[PDB]
This record gives C-alpha cells, structure tokens and sequence, in this order.
C-alpha cells in the first residue's frame, strides 16, 4: 500500500466497506471515477469518498481527502482497486468512488458506524 | 518520505477536526 493513501482499512474493514458500497451501486446511490466523486463534493451530496491505495500515481487523487474535509465528508483508502471496481458492480478497476445521499435508504446509518472505525484508526 | 510522514500527520489532524463523528471532542 502506497503510505499517501491515508487514511487505510484493514481487510475486515474493507469488506464492510465494500459490502456498503455493493449495497449503494444497487440502490444507485453510487458514482464511480475520481472526477465523478470530486463532482458529487462540489454538489454537496456526498455521504463518503473511497479510493484505492494501489492507485498509480497516487497524487491524482490528493486533491480530494483535502476537499473532503472542506465539505466534512469522510473518506478511506482501501487497499486495491480491482476489489473497489468489483463491489461498484464493473469488471476494471475503480480508483475512486462516492455514496451519495438518499434520505430512504440505510446507507447513511451504515456510514456513520464505519466513520467510528476509521477513527478508531486514527 | 518525510513529506509523506506530515501528509498522514496532517489528514489525521484535519480528520479529527472536520470530518469525525466526535469532532467537537476533538476541536
């Protein structure tokens, strides 16, 4: 893992991640790409950015735990991009990725227990 | 690698400060 990409989940805490991520790509409450999950940030419906430690270079990606922590949205690095790509539902790999909001669904519910863990983390 | 060890000292800190569900505990 790249030691830029701050903070890192373990496997367990991947797969919970990426558990939520599976549940947010059926309820369509998923945008995949860097520039995609930049643009839910500046619209201001993003509920948590995840990126890719293996992501290569790296600094493509920099700019956004700084803008999510302009706009209070958490963020985590999980260790590969292909195990990102598979849990958004596509075949290639997803270096960056954002949950957005939907007032019906868990997800909100489900982010906040794992904002606790990365803090534990931390 | 030093710039590296500030960057995760920093996102730490900006973390704790702008994003974490204790946040006030931390300011």
């Amino acid at each position: 893992p790249n030691p830029k990409a701050f903070p890192l989940a373990d496997a367990a805490l991947t797969q919970q991640i990426l558990d939520v991520v599976q549940q947010a790509a059926n309820l369509r409450q998923l945008k995949k790409g860097a520039n995609e999950a930049t643009k839910t940030l500046n619209r201001g419906i993003s509920e948590f950015i995840i990126m890719a430690a293996d992501c290569e270079p790296i600094e493509i990606l920099l700019h956004l735990p700084l803008l999510c922590e302009d706009k209070n949205v958490p963020y985590v690095f999980v260790p590969s991009r292909v195990a990102l790509g598979r849990a958004c539902g596509v075949s290639r790999p997803v270096i960056a990725a954002s949950i957005t909001t939907n007032d019906a669904s868990a997800i909100k519910t489900q982010i906040y227990a794992v904002k606790d863990k990365i803090e534990t983390l931390l | 690698d030093e710039d590296v060890k500030k960057w995760r000292e920093e996102r730490k800190k900006m973390w704790l400060l702008k994003i974490s569900n204790n946040k006030q505990k931390h300011m």
